[PDB]
């Protein structure tokens, strides 16, 4: 980045991949729940 | 196009199958001077508000987001929306309500001692999830309930706001350089004049009036019965570039008098290097980001999504009316998804989110 | 002219001896505004807005309304100087030393030459030609049948009156006139 930044355990690509994976999991769970309804 | 199919992501696929077959025509139909004239028109009509909004945002947010970041975000989002969008006629850029929300969020973060740019990153992260959920359930079918009533009211209000701001900028210019009997001839000019200057406000008024008069006269000449028809249409299409060139040349030969010009950053760099870089860490730049704010950013993200959704969908309704002879179709779901996704991605890089501006 | 710097100490009586800021630009703005308001009110006369009687009343008074509006606009701008109308203080001759109200045909300071009295016919012929052409062409223009003139025009009477009034005013040291076209 720029100047001095606080060190983190997860790097920026790592943390953004983790966030995208969590978001994709939430989206998949919501889609599966919606697919469950309107059928039974 | 506003019907509810009942299938997951059905609206997106319908918009894709409606628009992408016309992709080959979308390149060949631009072989006309009217397209080039429209390019010249929209270049200024999008650059000048972008420069003004970037300057105001840099002043209000301590240059955390400024002119350069806004210009880069506008360029990237416009390129992606032109390459992949369903209604390329829409112009993607910053707007006033977005500036108000940015100021409010900056004030909130300053009061609570939170990193505002990381808060924007989390807001964009929530925006991506919100738009994916909306597109998945075909949430853009509710736009069919917006009749001509609301569309025309919004368009008239936005036009009145635009005209009022245009006149208020001239009023502010007149206030900065009032008409006085005497002036100080030794006034520093860098970066801006610190005192009133002679002939500034009057020349600005003259240039604005001349630009408006030439634009209106050339628009009338487009519909007039003078000159051969082909040359008449060529001149009428390039009426705005011709007026801009004429007034710029007129101001150019007046060397002594000072008029405010366009200001752009020297290079492609962040507005404030100390505050942030090109990539902003979602976990925090200077201090560790609080856990609670990551979940609390949804409500500001909800407000941003509501603003962008209403603006883009009403603009698409206005530009895709059947009376305007739109014979290619418009995709609401694809355009909304692309706009909000590009905003969320640009939030990660410390760039402002945009919307389909009406004007 | 438009200059970066101006002298703030310039004498104004009788006229400004040096350039002044915001003068020419404000004059251009006032002229453009007057022309724009006059044209807009002329179009409003023929427009379909407002009740017809009030529309015609406003359209007829379009020039006075524009003049009043621009005069009021310039009035509230106290600091900037604009050139105004100048009229003499009273009903008096411009130069008292040169002549009075009645000029003696035999001479004021020196005896008038005899030959010039007969030689003045050719300048009088040129003046008569100028006034005749101007007045008669103006009468032709204003009395065209396509202009719906249903009262008639008299060329001989108007020409006689104009040239006679000019000749009489020449005696009192006043300029001769003509029927101007504009
Ligand atoms: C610098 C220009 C060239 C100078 C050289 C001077 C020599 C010169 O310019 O004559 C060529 C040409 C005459 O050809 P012509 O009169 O047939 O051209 C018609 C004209 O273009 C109309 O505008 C067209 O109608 P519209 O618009 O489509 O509805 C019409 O097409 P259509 O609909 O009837 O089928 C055309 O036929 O000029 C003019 O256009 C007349 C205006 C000349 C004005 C004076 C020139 C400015
Ligand atoms: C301040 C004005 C009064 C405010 C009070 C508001 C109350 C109010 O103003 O209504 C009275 C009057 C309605 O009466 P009305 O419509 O019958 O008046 C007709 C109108 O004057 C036309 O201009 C005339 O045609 P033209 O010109 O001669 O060819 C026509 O005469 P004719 O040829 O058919 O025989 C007239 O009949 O108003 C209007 O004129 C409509 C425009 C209102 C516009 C809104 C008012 C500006
Ligand atoms: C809406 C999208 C962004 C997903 C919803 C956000 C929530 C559920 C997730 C996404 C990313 C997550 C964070 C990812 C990484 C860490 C670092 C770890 O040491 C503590 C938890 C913490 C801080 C997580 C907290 C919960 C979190 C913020
Ligand atoms: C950049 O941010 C710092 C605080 O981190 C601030 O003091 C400075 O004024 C900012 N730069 C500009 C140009 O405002």
């Amino acid at each position: 980045g720029e100047r001095v930044q606080l060190a983190h355990h997860f790097s920026e690509p790592e943390i953004t991949l983790i966030i995208f994976g969590v978001m994709a999991g939430v989206i998949g769970t919501i889609l599966l729940i919606s697919y469950g309804i309107r059928r039974l | 196009p506003l019907q509810q199919t009942g299938q997951l992501f059905g609206g997106l696929v319908r918009d894709i199958r409606r628009r992408y077959p016309y992709y080959l025509s979308d390149i060949t139909d631009a072989f006309s001077p009217q397209v080039l004239a429209a390019v010249i028109f929209i270049y200024f009509a999008a650059l000048s508000p972008a420069i003004t909004f970037g300057g105001l945002l840099g002043e209000k947010t301590r240059n955390q987001m400024g002119v350069s970041e806004l210009l880069i975000s506008t360029a990237v989002q416009g390129i992606l929306f032109a390459l992949l969008g369903a209604q390329p006629l829409l112009v993607v850029g910053f707007s006033g309500p977005l500036l108000v929300f940015e100021e409010a969020f900056f004030s909130f973060c300053e009061t609570n001692g939170l990193e505002y740019i990381v808060g924007r990153v989390w807001i964009g992260f929530w925006l991506i999830l919100l738009v994916v959920l909306v597109v998945a359930f075909e949430g853009s079918f509710l736009v069919r309930f917006i009749s001509r009533y609301t569309q025309e009211i919004f368009s008239f209000l936005i036009s009145l706001i635009f005209i009022y701001e245009t006149f208020s900028k001239l009023i502010k210019i007149f206030q900065d350089h009032p008409l006085q009997k005497t002036y100080n001839y030794n006034v520093l000019m860098v970066p801006k004049p610190q005192g009133p200057l002679p002939n500034t406000a009057l020349l600005s008024l003259v240039l604005m009036a001349g630009t408006f008069f030439f634009a209106m006269m050339l628009r009338k000449f487009k519909n007039s019965s003078y000159f051969p028809g082909k040359l008449r249409r060529v001149i009428g299409d390039f009426g705005v570039p011709i007026s801009i060139l004429i007034m710029v040349l007129v101001d150019f030969f007046i060397q002594d008098t000072y008029t405010q010009k366009l200001s752009v950053p020297d290079g492609f760099k962040v507005s404030n290097s100390s505050a942030r870089g090109w990539v902003i860490h979602p976990l925090g730049l200077r201090s560790e980001f609080p856990i609670w704010m990551m979940f609390a950013s949804a409500l500001p993200a909800l407000l941003v999504f509501i603003l962008i959704f209403l603006e883009s969908q009403i603009t698409t309704l206005i530009v895709s009316k059947p009376e305007r002879k739109m014979v290619k179709g418009s995709g609401f779901h694809l355009d909304l998804l692309l706009v909000v996704g590009m905003g969320g991605v640009a939030a990660l890089f410390g760039m402002p989110w945009l919307s389909a501006t009406t004007v």
